[PDB]
């Protein structure tokens, strides 16, 4: 059959026991027998392109590696460049992308066949200049041609919105200043996203490239606290919001404090950003039980679900709706069921049961029955015992993180209302990402930041 | 990043740091806290700035030695070490409102974080009598919070043959609860307190006999200090809060004491262990 390539992986028995990349992805030699299966549509309506949320060129950077085969440097920095002019993060977005709502999703070769795995590809692109130095000669090459423009601009969060907007601004003169509430850059991309899914390398080179851009970032600085946006508007030409949704969901039902329960964001934060399973080489503490139940099923809970398994629990993922409903990476969802996470689908908690010491025993669930919608409860109930519990539900705006600046227009779920080109209420001040859109992807913060420096420029020129 | 400019033992476990933050120092107010890093593989710990100079961009830190973080601070720094990360002010500040006659109780380490708050209400025309409980060689801030109504110091002795807590002196709770009936020999618009949760709740029920007002600096384990995580959250009037968003300050009748009551030691256990073995600094 004429199939798509497969990438190679760690075994189960290897990777559960650590925090390493399980997918070791495509070799030049994968990556050319995987291009040539493309069929190369016409550009202006090649589906693939329009499913991508930035609209790559697609088959554009595929032909690239197809005509340079016979040298690999060659190729990487022609489909690179291609690839650039779109998207600046293609090692975080080929990885994390969910391709199979997008750019594979439209892709005509999938409708007959398995589609072509664009994700691998861009991935293998970026990791192949990342390795062989083929993005450091491009970025020094853009560093010669930078003249400075006496203009300043001020980023709120470092994020990959954040990131990509200082990035792209920097590349155009200006002097920029990202302000940063936590001790490290990155947002999602330093607590939430583990080394399982992102090695931590990528975001440690993308912080050299804005070193090098000159951009500069105070982080332990918190808008709204240390310094308000009116106060910013004094010292710089424009500001740029991109501060996500990281406000967790919690339920307000009997047992939401009992010892044992976290949200996902705090489990992860304390893996992430502050090394907790290395206790006691870093000093942040972390309690796992023998027994993890994890409420909900997108991206969030998969990543807590295959940490904790990591730290030797055995984990259960209790989903309000099904299978097919669940919004994570089937890609991470075949992850954590071969590394051994049990699920159980169509159960919602009605209570957190717990000790007369206040520890979490178990949770007691109502069986559900299956868009705006929702579904409803059959009045059956069923309990699972657990040791550890944590909440994935979701993310939301911090709702009153804008009450410092009444003058910034923000809708009835925390989402800073902005116009076409990305502008808010406040003229010279745009905004991108979750704080937009409320949790949504991170090619679409890429994007956005993107979008916004673009917009800032063309508000400085006039 | 931020230089540690004053560095001294002012009483027995209890270290006085003056750090140069302007960011903080320019923008902080009563009720308002941070939250530090000290070591590249540390930990980030909540800390209140008890006091401050804007012009000169400076904030006063009082730590109590209580386990690793702390003891690693007292021990391994020096004036002219910097903090490697100050992030603040956090938390909501104080209201500043005209209550009246007030008594501020800081229980410990506690009257720490009561001197920021009690100048503020004193200076704003509130009748404020701040009150101290601790053992007597932790005595501290007696000059400085002597700039009021009236101070009162209760010390009980740390007996030698006596261990940590029960039945009878991390039992200095039980005089606590005793001079608490200061009230049914004065008038009070408003209770305050700093003090363990334990502590803050025994007290809680004895002003609650009178019809007393009173508000509380819950102290909950805190990671971010920003509002996105929610290890901070406590059931106040029946709604789920964050203490480093919402607090730490909150209403005394509108706290769940059982509940944050046995979310006191849930780290213990790794808590003795991570100072065990960073005393082994033989
Ligand atoms: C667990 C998890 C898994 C995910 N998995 C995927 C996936 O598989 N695929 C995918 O496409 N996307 C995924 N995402 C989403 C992605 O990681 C991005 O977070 C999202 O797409 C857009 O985030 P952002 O950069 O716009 O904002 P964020 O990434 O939230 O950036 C906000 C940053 O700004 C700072 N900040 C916030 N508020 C303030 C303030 N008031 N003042 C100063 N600084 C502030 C914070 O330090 C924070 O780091 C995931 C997110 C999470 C949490
Ligand atoms: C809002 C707030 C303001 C504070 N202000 C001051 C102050 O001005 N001066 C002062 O000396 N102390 C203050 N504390 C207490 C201080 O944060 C903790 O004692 C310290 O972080 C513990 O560090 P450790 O590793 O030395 O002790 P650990 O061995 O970690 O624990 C000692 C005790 O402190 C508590 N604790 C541990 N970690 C944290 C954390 N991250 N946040 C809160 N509590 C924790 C635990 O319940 C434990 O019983 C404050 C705490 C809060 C929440
Ligand atoms: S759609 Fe499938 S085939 Fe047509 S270009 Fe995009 S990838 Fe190649
Ligand atoms: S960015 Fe996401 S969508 Fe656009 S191509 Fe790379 S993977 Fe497909
Ligand atoms: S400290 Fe994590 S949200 Fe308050
Ligand atoms: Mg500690």
């Amino acid at each position: 059959i004429k199939e798509r390539v497969p990438t190679p992986e760690r075994s189960v028995g290897e990777r559960v026991r650590d925090f390493g990349e399980v997918n070791l992805g495509y070799s030049w030699e994968l990556a050319l027998r995987e291009a040539e299966r493309c069929l190369q549509c016409p550009v202006e309506y090649a589906p693939c392109i329009k499913g991508c949320p930035v609209h790559i060129n697609i088959p554009g950077f595929i032909k690239a590696l197809r005509e340079n085969r016979d040298n690999p440097s060659k190729a990487v920095r022609e489909a690179l460049r291609i690839i650039w002019r779109d998207n600046t993060l293609p090692a975080i977005t080929g990885r994390v992308c969910p391709q199979e709502e997008q750019c594979e999703g439209a892709c005509v070769v999938g409708k007959v066949g398995d589609p072509i795995n664009i994700g691998k590809l861009e991935r293998f692109v970026a990791d192949y200049a990342r390795e062989h130095g083929i993005d450091d000669e491009l970025l020094l090459e853009e560093i010669k041609g930078i003249k400075r423009n006496g203009k300043k601009v001020a980023i709120i969060g470092a994020g990959p919105a954040g990131l990509t907007c200082a990035a792209d601004l920097a590349k155009m003169g200006y002097e920029v200043t990202i302000y940063e509430a936590l001790h490290q850059p990155g947002g999602v991309l330093t607590y939430g996203i583990p080394e399982f899914r992102l090695p931590k390398e990528i975001l440690r080179k993308e912080l050299k490239k804005l070193s090098l851009l000159g951009v500069e970032i105070k982080t332990d600085h918190i808008v709204g606290k240390t310094i308000t946006i009116q106060e910013l508007l004094q010292e710089y030409d424009a500001v740029f919001i991109g501060t996500g949704a990281g406000t967790p969901k919690l339920p307000n039902i009997p047992g939401i404090n009992l010892n044992g329960i976290y949200s996902a964001n705090e489990f992860l934060t304390r893996i992430n950003l502050m090394k907790a399973y290395k206790f006691p080489e870093y000093d942040t503490p972390i309690v796992v039980g023998k027994k993890v139940v994890v409420i909900g099923a997108g991206n969030t809970a998969m990543d807590a679900a295959r940490s904790a398994l990591r730290l030797g629990a055995e984990v259960t993922i209790a989903y309000r709706r099904g299978r097919e409903d669940m919004t994570a990476r089937i890609e991470e969802v075949k992850h954590a069921e071969e590394e051994g996470v049990k699920f159980m689908f169509f159960v919602n908690p009605v209570e957190f049961i717990g000790d007369e010491n206040g520890n979490v025993k178990a949770v007691k669930f109502e069986k559900m029955k299956p868009g705006k919608r929702k579904i409803v409860g059959t009045g059956e109930y069923i309990t699972v015992e657990a040791d550890t519990v944590i909440i994935a539900i979701g993310q939301t705006p911090n709702k009153v993180l804008w009450r410092a600046t009444p003058e910034l227009k923000v809708d009835e779920w925390g989402r800073i209302v902005v116009d076409e080109n990305l502008m808010t209420s406040i003229p010279g001040v745009f905004a991108g990402g979750d704080a937009i859109r409320g949790e949504a992807t991170v090619i679409l913060a890429m994007g956005d930041g993107r979008k916004a420096a673009k917009a800032i420029h063309q508000y400085l020129s006039k | 990043m931020y230089k540690i400019l004053e560095k001294k033992e002012i009483a027995m476990r209890n270290t006085w740091y003056k750090v140069y933050a302007p960011h903080v120092a320019k923008k902080v107010q009563p009720g308002q806290f941070v939250i530090v890093r000290a070591f590249p593989n540390g930990e980030r710990i909540p800390l209140t700035p008890v006091m401050w100079d804007r012009e000169e961009g400076w904030i006063v830190l009082i730590v109590f030695t209580r386990g690793k973080t702390t003891m690693r601070m007292a021990v391994e720094l020096k004036e002219g070490d910097s903090l490697l990360n100050v992030a603040g002010p956090l938390g909501t500040p104080v209201p500043m409102e005209k209550f009246g006659k007030i008594l501020a109780i800081g229980a410990y380490t506690g009257i720490v974080e009561v001197y920021p708050i009690a100048k503020a209400w004193q200076e704003i025309g509130n009748d404020v009598t701040t009150l101290h409980v601790t053992f007597e060689p932790m005595v501290i801030l007696k000059e400085e919070l002597e700039k009021a109504v009236t101070r009162h110091i209760v010390e009980p002795v740390p007996l030698n043959p006596n261990q940590d807590f029960l039945a009878n002196k991390n039992v200095s709770q039980r005089l606590k609860e005793k001079v608490r009936e200061l009230l049914e020999s004065e008038d009070w618009d408003l209770v305050f307190m700093v003090g363990p949760v334990g502590d803050q709740k025994q007290v809680f029920e004895v002003v609650k006999e009178y019809g007393v007002p009173m508000k509380v600096d819950l102290h909950p384990i805190m990671v971010d200090g920003t509002g996105m995580c929610g290890a901070c959250r406590v059931t106040v009037g029946g709604e789920v809060k964050f203490a480093c968003v919402d607090g730490p300050e909150f209403d005394a009748y509108q706290v769940d004491w059982d509940e944050l009551i046995h979310r006191v030691g849930f780290y213990a256990k790794l808590e003795k262990l991570a100072l065990e073995k960073y005393m082994e600094e033989l």
